[PDB]
């Protein structure tokens, strides 16, 4: 049976503050006791600004039953600094967060200050966290974006060695080995080797890449994220479709596709794109338009519309 | 007018090919391609004369999600607690579906929903996701909160559309609260750092008449650089160390790619000199296009490459093809008609395989196996209102709101946060008021280019994009704010 705060020795001298609603308010939530009691407490706490451990204690209570209550999250940073909590137990704490299933845009929020305020001379050991957490979970936005500025801020203060850089293009390889359609990772791999300060771009480099992309399409041919790279990649570095068209050119009917592997329906769409695109380049209009003619009446009736659009700019 | 937009039943639907290579990803969508295709062999053809004998009807069942709106609008269960913090959202939700579904709130109704919002309204500045008392304030209530106040409030005592005046100078401290030198908000005290926030700060600013040069400093450049290869646009993007270069954050994501868009187009109206930094307005219209889901899938959009469709995105999505499409189109004037996504799919999608079975609970979702929420009801619903009304920027509509604009006519400047944060003068300033309140008036609906998959009966109200309530809310509303009424 629950105990009320107001029959508890330790929180006698808080007088609780009711919600205030207003007159018969719309989408009102029959809050349990638990919650409601908590939130009456916690108002008179926010209010009077104590900083103490029951508070502290309180915060974590609320977040247990509600994790995206951002006030209460604001709250509990502001208690981890005022009583000179230890930020690592904390983290702790976050960890054990994710193995309950309690989630949300704060607690990632919470981990990322954290980790700011902690500042690591190593980040090593939350990477490796960061990498078990999108094992069950590989495509979870705010564990990828959080991953980001991880090794974004960390790099701008001189931290991440060449070394981990290395291991970390490994683990990326990895996740694209174990699904070449996570398209998380594909934009991983775009921040390791494209965009990020430090990226080696020169022209051995850049070779590596497009070797490494076309490996992917040819094992993948219909996979869109290895396509939406390649135009990216090409793109970014100002490079000339033509060159690379043999090795595209057999999904429209450096390494080249393998007899093809079963369940490979001809055309690929996004390889029409590509061969439009390279007309375009070579300055044949007409050619062009032929092939998104083609895409929009017969091989990607979806974007009938588009295609038409792109048939029409050319004209 | 349907040339080129081909029904769903008028294609093939073939699974996504294997290429031989099994992963988690082709099995997640392979299991979902069989739900929808399995729903779509049950339902008769919406184009159909011959509404085939045993098989359900598509018709949009607006009683049915009627009344699921209205059975959680007055009460909440203990479990909705995980929305505690996102209650002006559920209102949100609420109004505006109603708004589309054309059901109209009686006055006493509209004055509860009017009390509630402004308990939520902080004396410091902005809304909360609670009462001031309960909750600080956040860009996306705020968002929220004022998107309701323009659906449900009016200009009397009572209406709640004054009290937002009077706080105008206390919202607009609030966002400079929020303000980060790099063009990023935080969406609260201490929060996270994202285009969510940027577009409901934007969309607030605009209405409220209270946009300034130091509130939008950078904030051009933060959004540019949420582009990512793809076309579409991450969370965030990060200032490397006035920045040497900034770097997207994560994934394209139609949330994000909407919010980007959206801040984007709020911007171009904003006389500011080289601002706001260009888009690549092109590969935004690719992306978009390119997650309409195949004819397997129902030719619903999916959020991100690689992931599954879901009704949601047919605003998200959807309701940022006219912005990017308008962007385009300005963009290939500077140098020197079909629809642009499958309008008809969408629509499709959102009858078929987006409404819960019939004689339940009503309300739409994400797909099929999915319980419907007012979140997915709203959305699906709002991306619904784009693909039947042909929404389009209209430069002689912003033309005749130009002539039309009475400058002598307005409420109290803001003051700014810095000295020198304001406008260079008067003249400036109300040359800026002109062009935000033109240029927010300037969607119209093109005659002749609706399209009501199944009948007349489908048709809801027309949304605008970019601020996503109707026009007749919106007009009134931004006049009042400007005086222009
Ligand atoms: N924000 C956000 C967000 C995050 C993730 C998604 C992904 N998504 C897609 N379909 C369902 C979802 C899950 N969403 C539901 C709506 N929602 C929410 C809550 C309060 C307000 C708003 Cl606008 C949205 C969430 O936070 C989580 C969608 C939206
Ligand atoms: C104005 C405002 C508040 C806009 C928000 C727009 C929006 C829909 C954002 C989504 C952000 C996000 C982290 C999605 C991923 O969720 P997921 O992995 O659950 O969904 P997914 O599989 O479709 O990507
Ligand atoms: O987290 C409490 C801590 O934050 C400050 C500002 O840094 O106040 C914020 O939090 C209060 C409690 O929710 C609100 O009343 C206030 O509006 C908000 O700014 C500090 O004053 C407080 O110690
Ligand atoms: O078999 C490929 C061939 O079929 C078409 C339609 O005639 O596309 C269908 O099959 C594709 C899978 O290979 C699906 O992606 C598509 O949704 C479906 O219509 C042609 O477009 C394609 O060339
Ligand atoms: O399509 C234009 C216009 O025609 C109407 C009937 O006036 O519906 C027809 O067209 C729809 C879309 O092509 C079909 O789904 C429908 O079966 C057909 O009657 C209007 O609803 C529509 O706006
Ligand atoms: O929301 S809708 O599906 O459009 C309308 C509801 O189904 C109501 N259907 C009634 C059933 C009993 C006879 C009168 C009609
Ligand atoms: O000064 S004002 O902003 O007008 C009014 C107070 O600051 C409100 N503080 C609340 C205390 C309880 C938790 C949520 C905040
Ligand atoms: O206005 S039109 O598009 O020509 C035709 C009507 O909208 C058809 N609506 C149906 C009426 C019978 C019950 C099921 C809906
Ligand atoms: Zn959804």
């Amino acid at each position: 049976t629950y105990i009320p705060m107001s029959q508890r020795r330790s929180w006698a001298d808080v007088k609780p503050i009711m919600q205030d609603d207003g007159p018969n308010p719309v989408v009102p939530i029959m809050y349990s006791e638990e919650y409601k009691d908590a939130m009456d407490y916690f108002r008179a706490i926010a209010a009077k600004e104590e900083k103490s451990e029951r508070a502290l204690e309180l915060t974590e209570i609320i977040v247990r039953m509600n994790p995206a209550h951002y006030t209460v999250w604001q709250y509990r940073f502001s208690l981890l600094t005022s009583l000179n909590k230890s930020l690592e137990d904390e983290l702790r704490l976050m960890n054990e967060f994710a193995v309950q299933n309690l989630k949300s845009y704060q607690v990632w929020h919470h981990r990322l200050l954290l980790l700011d305020r902690i500042s690591p001379q190593d980040p090593v050991s939350e990477i490796e966290y960061i990498h078990g957490s999108l094992l069950p979970d590989p495509k979870n936005y705010h564990t990828w974006a959080y991953l980001h500025w991880l090794y974004s801020h960390f790099s701008t203060l001189g931290r991440i060695s060449e070394a981990q850089w290395g291991s970390e293009l490994d683990w990326c390889n990895e996740m694209l080995r174990v699904d070449g359609r996570n398209n998380s990772a594909w934009g991983w791999r775009w921040y390791l080797r494209v965009s990020r300060p430090g990226a080696e771009t020169s022209s051995r480099s850049l070779q590596d890449e497009l070797i490494y992309i076309l490996k992917s399409i040819h094992l993948i041919p219909h996979n869109v994220s290895a396509w939406n790279y390649l135009r990216g990649f090409l793109k970014h570095f100002s490079l000339p479709l033509v060159p690379i068209l043999p090795a595209i050119l057999p999904y429209t009917a450096f390494p080249m596709p393998s007899p093809l592997p079963e369940d490979t329906p001809l055309p690929v769409p996004l390889a029409l794109e590509y061969l439009a695109d390279s007309f375009i380049e070579q300055n044949r209009v007409d050619d062009a338009a032929k092939v998104f003619e083609k895409l929009s009446s017969e091989y990607d009736q979806m974007r009938a519309g588009y295609w038409e659009f792109r048939r029409r700019e050319c004209a | 007018a349907t040339e080129f937009t081909p029904s769903v039943y008028s294609l093939v639907s073939k699974p996504l090919p294997s290429n031989s290579r099994p992963s988690a990803t082709l099995d997640e969508q392979a299991e979902t391609e069989d739900l929808i295709s399995q729903l779509f062999d049950l339902t008769a053809d919406p184009n159909a004369l011959v509404s085939e004998h045993g098989k359900r009807y598509s018709g949009l069942r607006k009683q049915e999600h009627t009344q699921f709106l209205a059975s959680s609008f007055f009460q909440l269960p203990g479990k909705f607690v995980s929305l505690d913090a996102s209650r002006p959202w559920l209102v949100f939700w609420t109004v505006h579906s109603l708004d589309l579904l054309g059901v109209a709130l009686d006055q006493g109704t509209k004055d509860r929903v009017v009390s509630t919002l402004l308990h939520f309204l902080s004396p410091k500045g902005g809304f909360g996701g609670g009462p001031a008392n309960s909750q600080i304030p956040h860009l996306l209530p705020t968002y929220a909160s004022v998107c309701s106040l323009a659906i449900a409030g009016n200009d009397s005592s009572t209406g709640g559309w004054k009290d937002l005046a009077a706080a105008r100078q206390s919202i607009y401290e609030f966002f400079m609260r929020c303000k980060r030198p790099d063009g990023g908000f935080v969406v609260c005290e201490g929060g996270e750092v994202d285009v969510r926030g940027t577009y409901c700060l934007l969309v607030v600013a605009t209405l409220l008449d209270i946009i300034t040069p130091e509130l939008l400093h950078n904030v051009d450049k933060f959004v540019s650089a949420c582009q990512t290869y793809e076309g579409g646009f991450a969370c965030a993007s990060f200032p490397f160390p006035e920045p040497s270069c900034r770097v997207s954050m994560a994934e394209a994501h139609g949330g994000y790619t909407s919010c980007s868009l959206n801040s984007h187009f709020l911007l171009t109206s904003v006389p500011l000199p080289s601002f706001p930094l260009s888009i690549d307005a092109n590969a935004a219209l690719r992306w978009t296009v390119l997650q309409q889901g195949e004819p397997i899938e129902g030719g619903g959009f999916r959020g991100r490459t690689n992931k599954l469709v879901d009704g949601c995105y047919s605003w998200w999505v959807g309701g940022g093809a006219p912005v990017a499409e308008e962007l385009v189109r300005r963009e290939k004037s500077r140098k020197v008609i079909p629809p642009i996504f499958n309008r008809v799919a969408l629509q499709e999608f959102t009858l078929v395989a987006a409404q819960q079975d019939p004689g339940s609970t009503g309300g739409l979702r994400d797909k099929p196996g999915k319980r419907p929420d007012q979140y997915h009801t709203c959305n699906n619903l709002s991306g619904l209102s784009i693909a039947q009304h042909k929404m389009s920027h209209s430069p002689s509509t912003v033309s005749s709101n130009r002539l039309k604009f009475d400058a002598s006519k307005g409420l109290p400047a803001v003051k700014p946060v810095a000295p020198g944060g304001g406008w260079k003068n008067e003249d400036e300033r109300q040359n800026a008021r002109r062009e935000i309140w033109a240029n927010a008036l300037g969607w119209i609906e093109e005659e002749g280019g609706e399209i009501i998959v199944g009948g007349k009966d489908n048709r809801i109200n027309t949304t605008t994009p970019v601020f996503n309530i109707l026009g007749l809310r919106l007009k009134p509303f931004i006049n009042y704010f400007y005086c222009q009424e």
